[PDB]
């Protein structure tokens, strides 16, 4: 959710496609390690007991390939298989829509981001929008986190999906979070539909990776899930 | 006097061999550059916060825009794909000069004045700022004011032109100039891989010059090329760049798949395992890294069938390249290995490098896996421990091995080991902890980054101090090796047999080589290959 | 003309006592030409 | 008249092959048992917990 | 592919049975020690005899080194040694380990 020093994992998150995910990683790395430890075993052994002092004659005269050349072709490829059909059946279940119940906009111009709920429109009539902002380094609350701090902190509810709307309109920004694992990009003039689940209710956080210029880095993103009745007394707030 | 000769020995001279020292020398000058400015980017992250500067922004983008700028056009392309082809394929062909003199002298002298101009448009009030791939709506008058990136496209523009003017005459003279009885199929490896790369170069970068030039003009003319007001879409640019950036770093690395290749057998005393079938595959890489170029856009938001086409058809690139480090490491064994060779040891670093790198390459090529990686520092290390493990080492290889043939001197073995384990060492260091800060979820290009960070940006600091220690032993080595008069034989890398006496071979078995350039004396002379070298038709 | 190279083409001559302190002093400014890059954004802040 | 003795080169690449085979393998076993599940079970029984204190 | 294990040898002793160039006999030798063929009995004998026949006396003691050399243990050169002792004592031989 956060992250730590000397970290060596990604992080303990919630977010349906971010299990799903690091089982994808999981069985990944558990492939490549066996290659990347047999090469490396292969190039060390190959080397260290046939060094010249010990091997003054060299078998030259083998340079054809008759059943080991298929087998090259072979295994390797049956293992690009086995990698690619779990993915590809990830894929496949991330490309649906399930039932649409509410979005959110995260339209940001430069250095600061402003997020709409434009879904309760009503005879009121006021529509609810706000600003997220960087918190300065001085003005920080006693305990804080530098650099990972907003003033106006986004509010979502639990358990809820929501079809976030992403958009930009100046220079290309980034909407990220590494622990819903949900990115997209904020591309000016076109409208980027991305979706949302939170399963626990704690404050999550994110930041912008596509850099926007000077102060790319000065815009970061936090969203904490609301129990039902915390989000509907949120909303009635304003 | 001297004077006129020396400049017309010099500079009016369009010689090969006159050509390539200066490549050389040129690519050190821009080496040398782009080692400072990395050293200095990473000694500002070396602690959160402002940190040796005033925040400065602005100055950050600068500085890495120029780092990767000038050291992926300025250091490795031409310094590595025309500086070791044009001096050594004429060499193993079996031609006594390119086909086109004129043009081999008119490509090397383009490349100075943009250096000069790159310098100034830095040097400029604001400077480029849309980094190493710069973006249109950045890149607008309205961010810049001034001549800051007009002059940055201006030099990449006319770096890709004489790049390409740099490749036509290389292929006539390895398509027309070859010797007799010497087929296309039975070229060298070496050659065959430095033509795939001058095809691949020249079918590619026109498509550069065009979308330069019309995204440039949108800063001058007001075009509504990629405006997103005037219809322009920015996906188009970012289609056009990566439909060039994607092979650009295999024709880059090319060469040093041809280098290693003609290290291994030659210090190893056996020849190459499965030739025909490690050139064909090669072929199949040349012609299958063009069809895949949207890896680069897996977060942009383009449609799910087109990013499964485009997915599905990155994981092919391994088994060729596969199926090459196979092959490298069944030649290895078997025959005899002289592990104590600077170029032996550099061939050896390479492969588990470039081997750990292709891993992290597979890594990321899903959109199901890029969105939790795509614009962190994992694609940092990435790219990084593949390009900089791979295209140095191959430069650093060829020079050590083929030293003597240009100058005709002895380098110290001592210091070259030296250097060579502590430039391993430094870079395995340097890139290894950023692999963990990539995984934790943090992205690239930040000058400041939350605290929970600061330990493994710490340990790579230090490495990148010990890089500019490996940097000045080379300098080092490099003028005592100008300046220390060591004499060098016709084929310094040829020993006797098991069976041979130490009188017959001497007088009976000497002026033989696997190649062409070891048979003539190590400095070559002017005119060589008076008459054409006739084989068994 | 058919003459023999002496193995010698390093494009400037070169020499123990003299030649050192110029290679030295080239290599020092174009190492630290960056320094005054950095600077010159830097000057009137 | 003993005649001629081969197989060492065949004996020494079998051996080198059966020892990578075997260390890579075990080296990946010993991740996917240890990295992997002991994670998902701790998640699963999390979860669990959480899903009982709900109630 | 071409020749098979036995047939090499065969086809090498029958080379060997009439070499009257150091030369040749240095190239046939070479050649002969790269298929992983330990040379049979006969095999190393006639190499002796050419030795003997193109007058050159270090190829015979390289001839025992490089056996020792390529085979695998101490038993099957001690047992080529003991079957060979003859013919080194007939031409007057000195070992390696023996000569310093
Ligand atoms: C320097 C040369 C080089 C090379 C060789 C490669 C090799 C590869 N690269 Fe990389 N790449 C770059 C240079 C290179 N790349 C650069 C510069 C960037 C960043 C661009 C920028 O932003 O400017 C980049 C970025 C990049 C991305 C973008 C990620 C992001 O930013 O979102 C992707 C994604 O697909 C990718 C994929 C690959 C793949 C699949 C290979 C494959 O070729 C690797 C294949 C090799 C192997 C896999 C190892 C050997 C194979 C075997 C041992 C067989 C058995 C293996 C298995 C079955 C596991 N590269
Ligand atoms: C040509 C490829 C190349 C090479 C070689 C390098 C070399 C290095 N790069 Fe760079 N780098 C890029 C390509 C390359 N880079 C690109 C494309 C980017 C992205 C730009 C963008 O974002 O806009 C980038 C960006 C980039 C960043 C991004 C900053 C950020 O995101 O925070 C960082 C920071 O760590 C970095 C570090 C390094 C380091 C430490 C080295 C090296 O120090 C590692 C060790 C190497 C050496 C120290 C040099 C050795 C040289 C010799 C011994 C001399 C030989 C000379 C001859 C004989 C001629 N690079
Ligand atoms: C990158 C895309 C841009 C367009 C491509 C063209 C690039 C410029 C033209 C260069 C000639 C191409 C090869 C012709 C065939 C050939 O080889 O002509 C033959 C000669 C070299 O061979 P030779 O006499 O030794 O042969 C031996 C005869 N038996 O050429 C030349 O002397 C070129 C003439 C010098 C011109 C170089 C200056 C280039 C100006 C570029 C700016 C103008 C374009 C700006 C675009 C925005
Ligand atoms: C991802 C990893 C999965 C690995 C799965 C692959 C399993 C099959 C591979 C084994 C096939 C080759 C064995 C030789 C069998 C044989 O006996 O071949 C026959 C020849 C014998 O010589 P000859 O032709 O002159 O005989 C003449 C007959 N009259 O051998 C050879 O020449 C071997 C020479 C090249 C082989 C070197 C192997 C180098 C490493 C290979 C890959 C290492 C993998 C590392 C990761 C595990
Ligand atoms: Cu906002 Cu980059
Ligand atoms: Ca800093
Ligand atoms: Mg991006």
């Amino acid at each position: 959710d956060a992250p730590s020093s000397w970290a060596l994992y990604f992080q303990d998150g919630a977010s349906p496609s971010y299990l799903g995910v690091t089982h994808l990683n999981d069985y990944l790395m558990f492939y490549l390690t066996f290659i990347f430890i047999g090469v490396i075993y292969a190039i060390c052994k190959a080397v260290i007991e046939y060094n010249y002092n010990s091997h003054p004659i060299a078998a030259k005269y083998t340079t054809h390939g008759s059943i080991v050349e298929f087998i090259w072709t072979l295994i390797p490829a049956l293992i690009l298989i086995l990698v690619a059909l779990p993915s590809f059946k990830l894929l496949y279940l991330l490309d649906e829509v399930q039932k649409p119940s509410m979005t959110v906009k995260a339209i940001g111009r430069q250095w600061f981001w402003t997020y709409e709920l434009n879904d309760f429109v009503t005879n009121e009539n006021e529509p609810v929008s706000f600003d997220s902002y960087m918190v300065p380094e001085e003005d920080l609350e006693e305990g804080s986190l530098r650099q990972l701090e907003v003033d106006n902190r986004l509010v979502l509810p639990i358990d809820t999906r929501i079809r976030l709307i992403l958009t930009s309109g100046d220079v290309i920004h980034s909407w990220a979070v590494p622990s819903l694992g949900i990115k997209c990009d904020c591309i000016p003039g076109r409208l980027n539909q991305v979706s949302l689940s939170i399963d626990r209710e704690g404050l999550f956080y994110g930041q912008c990776s596509e850099l926007c210029g000077v102060l790319h880095s000065s815009m970061p993103i936090v969203v904490q899930g609301v129990s039902l009745e915390d989000f509907l007394a949120w909303l009635e707030e304003n | 006097n001297s004077w006129w000769t020396y400049v017309n020995r010099w500079i009016f001279s369009t010689n090969a061999k006159d050509i390539a020292i200066l490549y050389l020398l040129f690519g050190l000058v821009s080496g040398i550059i782009g080692s400072v400015f990395s050293f200095i980017i990473r000694m500002e992250l070396s602690a959160p916060g402002s940190q040796f500067l005033s925040g400065n922004g602005q100055l950050y983008n600068v500085a890495i825009s120029a780092h990767g700028i000038l050291m992926i056009f300025f250091f490795i392309i031409p310094a590595l794909f025309g500086a070791f082809g044009n001096y050594l394929v004429p060499l193993m062909i079996g031609a006594p000069d390119v086909a086109y003199p004129r043009v081999n002298n008119f490509t090397f002298w383009l490349l100075p004045p943009a250096l000069m101009l790159l310098l100034i448009s830095a040097l400029t009030e604001e400077g480029p700022g849309g980094g190493w791939t710069v973006y249109p709506p950045l890149s607008s008058i309205t961010s810049h004011s001034g001549p800051a990136i007009d002059l940055a496209i201006l030099s990449l523009q006319l770096t890709g032109i004489s790049s390409t003017l740099g490749s036509v005459n290389l292929i006539a003279t390895m398509i027309n100039m070859r010797a007799p009885g010497l087929s296309l199929y039975q070229m060298p490896l070496f050659a065959w891989a430095i033509m795939i790369t001058s095809i691949l170069l020249l079918l590619t970068l026109p498509v550069l010059a065009g979308g330069l030039f019309m995204l440039f003009s949108d800063r001058n003319l007001n075009t509504s090329f990629y405006a997103p007001e005037g219809g322009g879409d920015p996906v188009l640019y970012q289609h056009l760049f990566w439909f060039f950036g994607h092979p650009e770093v295999y024709i880059l690395i090319m060469p040093a798949f041809g280098v290693v290749s003609h290290i291994i057998p030659s210090l190893a005393h056996k020849p190459i395992f499965g030739k025909e079938g490690m050139l064909w595959a090669m072929l199949s890489i040349a012609l299958l890294g063009l069809m895949v170029w949207s890896h680069h856009l897996f977060t942009v938001g383009l449609d799910v069938d087109t990013r499964a086409y485009f997915s599905a058809a990155t994981m092919v690139i391994a088994i060729p390249t596969g199926i090459k480090i196979f092959s490298w490491l069944a030649t290895l064994t078997g025959g005899a290995i002289q592990w104590s060779r600077v170029p032996m040891l550099y061939a050896i670093g390479f492969l588990i490098l470039f081997t750990i790198g292709g891993l992290t390459g597979v890594i990321l090529s899903n959109s199901v896996l890029d969105i939790a990686f795509h614009d962190t520092y994992f694609v940092v290390a990435h790219f990084h421990y593949v390009l900089s493990m791979g295209a140095l080492f191959g430069l650093c290889g060829a020079y050590y091995y083929w030293s003597p043939k240009m100058f005709g001197l002895m380098y110290n073995e001592t210091l070259a080991s030296i250097q060579f384990w502590i430039l391993f060492i430094g870079v395995n260091i340097v890139f290894g902890p950023q692999h963990f800060l990539g995984l934790n979820g943090m992205p690239r290009r930040i000058p400041d980054y939350p605290e929970a960070f600061v330990g493994w940006n710490f340990v790579s600091s230090i490495g990148s101090v010990i890089s500019i220690l490996s940097l000045f032993l080379f300098m080092y080595v490099m003028y005592d090796q100008f300046t220390s008069n060591r004499v060098v034989k016709t084929n310094p890398y040829l020993i006797p047999s098991y069976f041979d006496d130490n009188v017959i071979f001497v007088n009976e078995k000497l002026g033989v080589a696997q190649s062409i350039e070891w048979l003539l004396h190590s400095p070559v002379h002017e005119h060589a290959f008076n008459t054409l070298p006739t084989k068994s038709i | 003309s058919a003459p023999k190279p002496g193995s010698t083409i390093p494009f400037y001559i070169n020499k123990k006592p003299l030649p050192t302190l110029l290679y030295f002093g080239t290599f020092g400014v174009i190492f630290s030409i960056p320094f005054i890059v950095v600077k010159y954004h830097n000057r009137n802040l | 008249a003993v005649g001629p003795v081969t197989g060492m080169f065949k004996r020494r690449i079998v051996t080198d092959f059966s020892v990578t085979m075997i260390l890579g393998t075990l080296g990946a076993c010993y991740w996917w048992f240890g990295y992997h599940k002991p994670a998902a079970r701790q998640r699963e029984e999390f979860y669990v917990k959480l899903a009982a204190e709900k109630n | 592919h071409g020749v098979s294990l036995e047939e090499i040898n065969t086809k090498y002793n029958d080379f060997f049975s009439n070499v009257q160039d150091q030369f040749e006999l240095q190239r046939g030798l070479n050649n002969c020690f790269a298929y992983d063929i330990v040379p049979s009995s006969d095999v190393i004998e006639q190499a002796l005899r050419a030795a003997r026949r193109v007058n050159d006396f270090p190829t015979a003691v390289r001839i025992f080194e490089g056996i020792k050399v390529k085979l695998p243990t101490k038993e099957q050169y001690q047992a080529y040694v003991k079957e060979l002792k003859p013919v080194c004592n007939e031409l007057g031989i000195v070992l390696k380990e023996d000569l310093f």
